[PDB]
């Protein structure tokens, strides 16, 4: 979810010098640092969350998706 | 209740100024 | 095709005024008398009013010198004058022409219509008398609003200040629900019919003066060629034309609250409220409408719900004008700005 | 939650400070409601052309 | 950099080539309520994928 | 080497501080002008100063000074030690220079920083009541700054935020019944009085 | 409100650029601020300049649905060297303010008046005089002379709107009668710190002839006024053309 | 009664709404 | 995520997505309740060559695209009971 | 890296098209 301006960053910054790879082998996966359940969650709105509740966020986003 | 108190008890023509438009415009801008 | 009202509704309107008048003990004014107490000053009023377009002016075209002089010499003459007005309102029916000519605004336009200096004379000074007539008498209630005290925004305020500090909109604990209407009277004037007016100005003012008004609106018009009588509408330029307006507007009023709401919010003449007021939080809570404020044509409304009452609305309405589309919430409007 | 509305130049938007959920101190485009008796700002309005 | 209306920081820049942007319907697809903010999507990602 | 009459760089120092507060609408943009100066730490002080002086040229509290301070406080620090002192300044030193309007503009103006927070609350303490040294300048100022902050919180969100100040030179509850008299009379006389309770109750209890 | 300071830094520019071409000129090196704010004494236009700012811009696409706060500026109108120049906005007290003040105001004048009734006597002046600017009818108006005339006018408000219908010429100040209102603002204070900001009169007179009248000494001159040519020459019959 | 002066100064405090009903004229 | 940007078009943009499956294997498609469609991809790049060979060869329509997202999942770390919507189960 | 915020292009606009980021409001 990070990654996505990322390649380029690196690219730029270090003025022609240096190269990037992502990919996905290991499959590997990590708990995202919020409580997946709260009611008084906080919520930037434009911002990105704080990440004391990023899951919270995720949850009740994509279930904004579907419903 | 209350609604009951007052009261009041229960196409395209050839031409311009006899428009429907027309009276539009007319209506708006010399206002 | 004939005059649109039918006489059903007129009977109508003409008896709401009179419940309303008798309900609120109302005099009529009389016909300035020739022995009056006060009459030099606000002639002096009226007389400055007209002044003051010339003040600024470099070159007075022909009309204005005739202009200036009327006046100088009516400050000279004041008895003179004042009786040369009570002779014409006790008489003249008939009118010099007025002469339109639009001004621009880059996007709308408006008309501008013109008088003749002597019949603005008169005019300004009975423009002058009623006012203070009426606002001495307490003619006008509280909620009919482009009026002395308030400089506009200042009216605003007290309109959030009124809308907050009444009771308890802001609970919306239950489903409760609270609405404001925003709306214009459309052609408000040009759909003033003059035999229903000398009718109800034959209410509020001795059937001289109204004579001299409504029978002051029939003139012919000169734009250069055109020219045409007016049968029908109402000429805003004329000096006193404000007033009628305001009158006019009123009846429509006490139709849009009716009797009794029109009564909470002036109490009684003896104490009629300031703009916003009550007796009791009952006295706001016996209706759903609690505050009613009209400028000129422009009308604001707020009503206070609860899921009863509106649901029996919505009921009504969507009875009537069934959508299974839920498309209702296509034509209707808001704001763009925010 | 918001109630809008305009008069002569002004448009007004009113939120009453309970469903504001989250407050702020606002630079001078807002006017703040006072109730009468009791003297607490219970609403902000703001305030356009 | 051009077509898209953009600017390489250092870049230069031009007029719009497809000016009327300002067209919109009010419609939830790209809304706010379901969507994550998590990078901010700088120009240069615009110009380079 | 000099002895120094006048700083006369400072006070174009002074002027151009003054003209970009009096450039710019809202309040958020002057403080951006200033932030963007990079004002030395050593100034940062003067700097404040000059702004609330502009405040009381004004004729009545206006909603642009305090958001500016705000938005200048939650840019750095230094700048929030910055204000503690001026209001050690003003308040202790400097109210005898003030006429009994520019209290107005004040009394409110810190109401602004206290309320939210960015003062932050117990640096009131330093403040003190009593008869003993207290102007009645400083009567006043006090008196304004509390029709303000609760005019805000509305005397309950108050209540919590003193239950926790431990405001003392203010409200001592260990002594001085004669100037607890003092006090929760004076909290009688600017209206409020309510949160003088439990001082009430320990007038009643000496006895 | 974005547009109307988008109109605003448009139309003065506008403006200005009038005066420009009223020479032969868009060039910016010629017309440094200082001709166009100098006071008319000074001999500049004089004109107050409200465009100047800086515009908060932020991301339409949000400020859309949002309302993100302002988050970049965007430079209204320039300079070459900068300076910066005095706004409007600044020099003229909010509504609400003045409603407040207002309030008090009156609050302390009902006072007053109740105690120079049960003491019989007639006011200072000077208990009224600190406030004699405030109020929103500006306690002024309580001792303005021709006030027994003056109970007699009613309805001035709509007489001075309906004089939109009856006569050409506007007079944009509607809203008010500073009989009825007080005068509800005052500026002054604008022309000395344009003056200043511009550099002081000494810099700005580096720009003129000043120093070709071989005047070494400054504040006495008044200018002086082209009056008598327009009484002389306007009325006589001078053709159109 | 009041006086023409009088009338004046009492309509400007009640345009401010300072006037409770009790102080008018009548 | 996906959707065309008129709503008239749907079918064609449907008859690209069944090529562009094939075309490129890795990929892997879906629709929702919503008619949204989804478009899962090895990475950003492989998104870039997809929706250029979307527009410009397969469907021509143009279409409106997400912000990048990414696929979560579900899992735990830790009387006891469940019932039917019939009680008969 | 205009990111959205500034102008179409300042052709029309009377001013320079000049952004700066503001100083003030980041938390």
């Amino acid at each position: 979810i990070e990654s996505a301006g990322f390649e380029t960053d690196l690219r730029l910054s270090t003025n022609g010098l240096g190269m990037c790879q992502l990919y996905f082998w290991h499959k590997i996966w990590r708990k995202v640092p919020g409580d997946v359940l709260d009611k008084d969650a906080f919520i930037p709105k434009l911002k990105p969350a704080p990440i004391n509740s990023l899951s919270r966020d995720f949850v009740m986003k994509t279930r904004r998706r579907k419903g | 209740s209350w609604r009951k108190g007052t009261a009041f008890g229960r196409g395209y023509i050839n031409d311009m100024t006899k428009s429907e438009y027309h009276q539009e415009f007319l209506h708006k801008h010399v206002r | 095709n004939g005059p649109e009202i039918t006489p059903e509704e007129a009977t109508t309107i003409f008896s709401v005024m009179v419940e309303w008048l008798e309900s609120r003990s109302f005099s009529p004014i009389p016909f300035p008398p020739l022995t009056y107490k006060n009459d030099t000053k606000i002639l002096v009023l009226a007389l400055e009013d007209l002044k003051d377009v010339y003040a600024s002016k470099v070159r007075l075209n022909a009309s204005e010198r005739e202009e200036l002089a009327l006046i100088e010499e009516a400050y000279d003459n004041p008895h003179d004058t004042l009786n040369r007005i009570k002779k014409y309102l006790l008489t003249q029916r008939v009118f010099k022409p007025v002469d339109i000519t639009m001004m621009e605004n880059y996007q709308n336009i408006s008309p501008v219509y013109s008088v003749d200096p002597l019949e603005k004379i008169t005019d300004a000074y009975l423009d002058q008398y009623l006012w203070y007539e009426a606002d001495q008498r307490k003619l006008f209630p509280n909620w009919i609003k482009p009026s002395d005290s308030e400089i506009p925004p200042l009216l605003v305020y007290k309109w959030t200040q009124g809308i907050n500090n009444l009771s308890e909109i802001w609970d919306v604990s239950r489903g409760q629900s609270a609405v404001l209407l925003e709306t214009t009277l459309g052609e408000m004037a040009e759909k003033i019919d003059f035999t229903l007016l000398n009718r109800l100005l034959r209410l509020i003012v001795d059937p001289n003066i109204a004579d001299y008004i409504t029978a002051k609106n029939n003139v012919v018009i000169n734009f250069k060629d055109m020219s045409h009588v007016n049968k029908y509408g109402l000429i805003r330029g004329l000096k006193f034309a404000s007033f009628i307006f305001q009158y006019y507007g009123l009846v429509i009023d006490l139709l849009l609250l009716g009797q009794e709401r029109a009564t909470d919010l002036a109490g009684p003449a003896n104490n009629p409220n300031e703009f916003m007021q009550f007796k009791s939080k009952e006295v706001e809570k016996a209706h759903p409408i609690r505050l009613y404020t009209r400028y000129l044509d422009r009308i604001y409304m707020l009503f206070h719900f609860e899921e009863d009452e509106g649901e029996e609305l919505t009921d009504e309405y969507l009875a009537e004008n069934p959508d299974p589309n839920f498309e209702n919430s296509i034509g209707y409007n808001n704001r763009k700005c925010w | 939650p918001n109630l809008l509305f305009s008069m002569c130049g002004f448009e007004v938007r009113i939120l009453p400070r309970q469903r504001m959920e989250e407050v702020v101190s606002n630079d001078e485009g807002v006017w703040d409601l006072v109730d009468e008796r009791t003297k607490q700002r219970t609403a902000k309005a703001y305030l356009k052309v | 950099g051009k077509a898209l209306n953009n600017a390489i920081p250092g870049g230069p820049k031009f007029e719009p080539l497809y000016p009327r942007e300002e067209e919109e319907d009010y419609n939830e697809f790209n809304s706010i309520d379901r969507v994550i903010f998590r990078v901010p999507i700088r120009s240069e990602y615009k110009v380079a994928f | 080497q000099i002895y120094d009459m006048t700083s006369t760089n400072d006070v174009e120092f002074k002027k151009k501080i003054y003209l970009v507060l009096k450039s710019s609408l809202s309040g958020d943009e002057a403080a951006h002008k200033l932030l963007k100066l990079k004002i030395a730490n050593n100034l940062k002080k003067s700097v404040v100063d000059i702004i609330i002086k502009s405040s009381l040229q004004e004729s009545t509290f206006s909603k642009f000074y305090s958001i500016l301070s705000e938005r200048m406080i939650t840019f750095h620090r230094s700048w929030q030690t910055a204000y503690n002192e001026t209001f050690e300044q003003n308040y202790t030193q400097d109210i005898e220079d003030y006429e009994t309007d520019q209290l107005r503009i004040l009394g409110k103006f810190w109401g602004h920083l206290i309320s939210y927070e960015f003062l932050p609350m117990d640096c009131l303490k330093i403040i003190k009541l009593t008869e003993e040294e207290s102007c009645p300048q400083g009567r006043i100022f006090i008196k304004f700054l509390f029709q303000e902050l609760v005019n805000e919180l509305g005397l309950d969100e108050l209540q919590l935020r003193l239950n926790s100040s431990k405001l003392d030179g203010m409200f001592p509850l260990e002594g001085d019944a004669e100037h607890i008299r003092y006090s929760i009379n004076f909290f009688t006389a600017i209206g409020l009085g309510l949160l003088t309770e439990d001082m009430r109750s320990r007038l009643t209890i000496i006895q | 409100t974005e547009p109307l300071l988008d109109i605003l830094v448009k139309g003065e520019t506008r403006i200005q650029n009038r005066v420009k071409l009223g020479l032969n000129s868009k060039m910016p090196t010629r017309f440094p601020p200082a001709v166009f704010y100098t006071p008319k004494e000074l001999g500049g236009l004089g004109m107050i300049s409200a465009s100047h700012i800086l515009i908060p811009a932020s991301d339409l696409s949000w400020s859309k649905q949002t309302d993100t706060g302002i988050t970049h500026f965007r430079a209204g109108m320039t300079h070459e060297d900068e300076k910066l120049i005095p706004t409007i906005f600044r020099y003229i007290t909010t509504w609400e303010n003045e409603f407040l003040d207002s309030q008090r105001v009156w609050a302390e004048y009902a006072t007053k008046r109740q105690e120079a009734i049960q003491q019989n006597r007639r006011l200072a002046f000077e208990e009224l005089e600190g406030s004699w600017d405030r109020g929103i009818p500006r306690i002024s108006t309580l001792f303005q002379r021709d006030r027994h005339t003056l109970a007699y006018d009613r309805g001035h408000r709509i007489r001075r709107e309906f004089k939109q219908y009856s006569l050409e010429r506007n007079s944009p100040f509607w809203w008010t009668n500073s009989h009825h209102d007080g005068k509800l603002w005052n500026l002054n204070a604008y022309r000395t710190d344009v003056i200043q900001a511009l550099g002081g009169i000494e810099t700005i007179l580096e720009h003129t002839l000043f120093k070709g009248t071989g005047f070494n000494s400054w504040e006495g001159l008044f200018w002086e006024k082209a009056s008598g040519f327009e009484d002389s020459m306007q009325f006589k019959k001078l053709t159109h053309a | 009664a009041l006086t023409s002066p009088e009338r004046w100064e009492i309509r400007q405090l009640i345009a401010s709404g300072a006037a409770s009903i009790d102080d008018y004229p009548e | 995520v996906l959707q065309p940007l008129l709503p008239r078009e749907l079918p064609k943009l449907l008859d690209a997505l069944n090529k562009i499956s094939k075309y490129y294997p890795g990929v892997i498609i879906k629709v929702e309740e919503s008619g949204e469609h989804v478009i899962l991809g090895n990475g950003e790049l492989y998104m870039d060559c997809l929706l250029y060979d979307l527009r410009a060869s397969y469907a021509k329509i143009e279409i409106k695209i997400s912000d990048p997202l990414t696929v979560f999942s579900e899992s735990c770390s830790n009387s006891r009971l469940g019932e039917e919507n019939l009680p008969g189960l | 890296s205009y990111n959205g915020i500034g102008l179409k292009s300042a052709k029309g606009s009377s001013t320079s098209g000049h952004v700066q980021r503001s100083l003030a409001s980041n938390n």
